[PDB]
């Protein structure tokens, strides 16, 4: 495995690099690819022969190799540059292909964004099939990084809360969910249940009640 | 255009062996060679094998004694087959095209280069790496002989869209759809927040669209959580206008190939 930098950051209209470092059988005998692999997305291939800009691809995008260390260099970095890069190279065959463990691009200077919370308590259908599940859903946020606290009345409740991992959304802000699992007894007994989402110091708590519909 | 599908299971049971079919599609299979590669989660990308227009196969050396790569080129398919799988073989798979070629060359040494001529221009008549800057055309340290190499070029040109592949004992479940319905709180000034709650299926994956794709504004599909159930919960959300809650109809079209189900559940407003 080609070892390459786990995660990097970037500025936008910046310059940023990722390092490829391996062997003299490999990268050493001088055929690197590099390829961007955004989250849904099928793999992209950006460089192939450490230096030819693959067809389609901008030329911001930039390959170079020393040695044993090839390099992918993004000038002018833009927003749809967030993605997992990868290097490759043949070793010893031209069908014996060895990847890298793979980058990831963070991309920085986007305006920050306070997140919208929006709490659906049990639906009437799923609590007359005996299963109570709390939804809150956490949107247009900016950095990606939440912290997700749940209330049953005012005290704090651990048990059955699922949360995801923050992703983006198509408007280029994070999105995240998290997920209180209740039987309907739990969910009829406390008088309300919480949920707070915590962001850069800002803590937004919305409510529902089993008394209400 | 150059297109490569990839078919096969969602789910496979433990010892048993993965099947995949690549179909091809704006090229024949007797011009491009095709090859596979695999990303578990978490983990980076991994080479499988792949197979040339002379039906020559290649595989990863650590995965070769459980490969096999088939080409059909009348059918436009390749076959690829992976025995004894285990729960670590739960993956991503694609097909693609991929170029490979090897080039025995000849080659010199850092600082000498082919030529018949010293650092000076003087003609010594023979061939052969001769040091940069050297000036006699015989003397031990101003030549070498050429040494033969071969140099390996490979690259991935076109990839598939990828399957989603999980490796588990237990048995497929179709989702259980519930709807999100916005309450007279729970809205946001002129646009309201409603959803899709897709609980308890396996395997992955599940797409959700909103009005049979019509209604893309607004739309984000989660991603799934994994209960203690070993089932995945998933929701899908959608901004719509608040003065069309009761008036406009909005549906959620959740999609779970691994078990051949499609829900169209209507999210009706609260009265509330």
């Amino acid at each position: 495995v080609l070892n390459q930098p786990s995660s990097v950051s970037g500025s936008l209209g910046q310059r940023v690099s990722i390092t490829c470092s391996g062997s003299s059988s490999n990268v050493g005998n001088g055929y690197v690819s590099w390829y961007q692999l955004i989250p849904g997305s099928a793999p992209r291939t950006l460089i192939y022969g450490d230096t030819s800009r693959a067809s389609g691809v901008p030329d911001r995008f930039s390959g170079s190799r020393s040695g044993n260390t090839a390099t992918l260099t993004i000038s002018s970095l833009q927003a749809e540059d967030e993605a997992d890069y990868f290097c490759a190279s043949a070793e010893d065959s031209s069908s014996n292909a060895v990847f890298g463990s793979g980058t990831t691009l963070t991309v920085l200077g986007q305006p920050k964004a306070a997140p919208s919370v929006t709490l659906f308590p049990p639906s009437s259908e799923e609590l007359q099939a005996n299963k109570a599940t709390l939804v809150c859903l956490i949107s247009d946020f900016y950095p990606g990084a939440v912290t997700v606290a749940w209330k049953a009345d005012s005290s704090p409740v651990k048990a059955g809360v699922e949360t995801t991992t923050p992703s983006k959304q198509s408007n280029n802000k994070y999105a995240a969910s998290s997920y209180l699992s209740l039987t309907p007894e739990q969910w009829k007994s406390h008088r309300s249940y919480s949920c707070q989402v915590t962001h850069e110091g800002s803590t937004v708590e919305k409510t529902v009640a089993p008394t209400e519909c | 255009q150059v297109q490569l599908r990839e078919s096969g299971p969602s789910l496979v049971k433990p010892s048993q062996t993965l099947s995949l079919t690549c179909t091809a599609s704006g090229f024949s299979l007797s011009d491009k060679p095709v090859g596979w590669v695999r990303q578990a989660p978490g983990k980076p990308l991994e080479w499988l094998g792949s197979i040339d227009t002379a039906e020559n196969t290649g595989y990863n050396p650590g995965l070769k004694s459980r490969l096999s790569i088939t080409k059909d080129n009348s059918k436009s398919q390749v076959s690829l087959s992976l025995s004894s799988v285990t729960t670590e073989d739960s993956a991503t798979y694609y097909c693609a095209t991929v170029h490979q070629k090897t080039r025995k060359e000849k080659s010199c040494p850092d600082g000498y280069l082919y030529s018949s001529n010293t650092g000076r221009g003087y003609d010594c008549g023979v061939w052969t790496c001769r040091r940069v800057g050297g000036e006699f055309c015989s003397a031990t340290g101003d030549w070498t002989s050429p040494s033969e190499e071969d140099f390996y070029e490979f690259y991935v040109d076109t990839w598939g869209q990828g399957l989603l592949v999980t490796v588990s004992s237990a048995s497929t479940k179709g989702p259980s759809v519930f709807p999100l319905a916005p309450s007279s709180k729970s809205t946001s000034g002129g646009t309201a927040a409603l959803g899709c709650l897709v609980k308890d299926y396996f395997p992955e994956p599940v797409t959700v669209s909103w009005n049979s794709g019509a209604l893309t504004s607004g739309v984000h599909t989660f991603p799934a959580v994994l209960q203690s159930s070993g089932l995945y919960s998933l929701s899908s959300v959608v901004t719509v206008p608040s003065s069309s809650l009761g008036t406009q109809t909005y549906i959620c079209n959740v999609n779970h190939k691994p078990s051949n189900t499609k829900v169209d559940k209507k999210v009706e407003p609260k009265s509330c």
